[PDB]
């Protein structure tokens, strides 16, 4: 319980980075939230957008 | 079928060719929504439901 100071500069960059990469699961208004999908499922005038 | 007793056909555990599909000319409309017709022949699906 000492180590509190650096324990959390440890931790406050976990919970940035495993935001970040949590932020690829999302699908911002697209058909999906993985781009193989898209590329594989659309021609590239559908895909575009 | 009559349109509110709308037919429902069933496909599962078998192979198919869109192209042959989307290249017939007597379709009067053809179009497709989440998926091109273009890029059907590299998918495959669950079931599909007709």
């Amino acid at each position: 319980s000492a180590l509190g100071k650096l324990q959390d500069v440890v931790n406050q960059n976990a919970q940035a980075l495993n935001t970040l990469v949590k932020q690829l699961s999302s699908n911002f208004g697209a058909i999906s939230s993985v781009l193989n999908d898209i590329l594989s499922r659309l021609d590239k005038v559908e895909a575009e957008v | 079928a009559s349109v509110y007793a709308w037919n429902r056909k069933r496909i599962s555990n078998c192979v198919a060719d869109y192209s042959v599909l989307y290249n017939s000319a007597s379709f009067s409309t053809f179009k497709c929504y989440g998926v091109s017709p273009t890029k059907l022949n590299d998918l495959c699906f669950t079931n599909v439901y007709a």
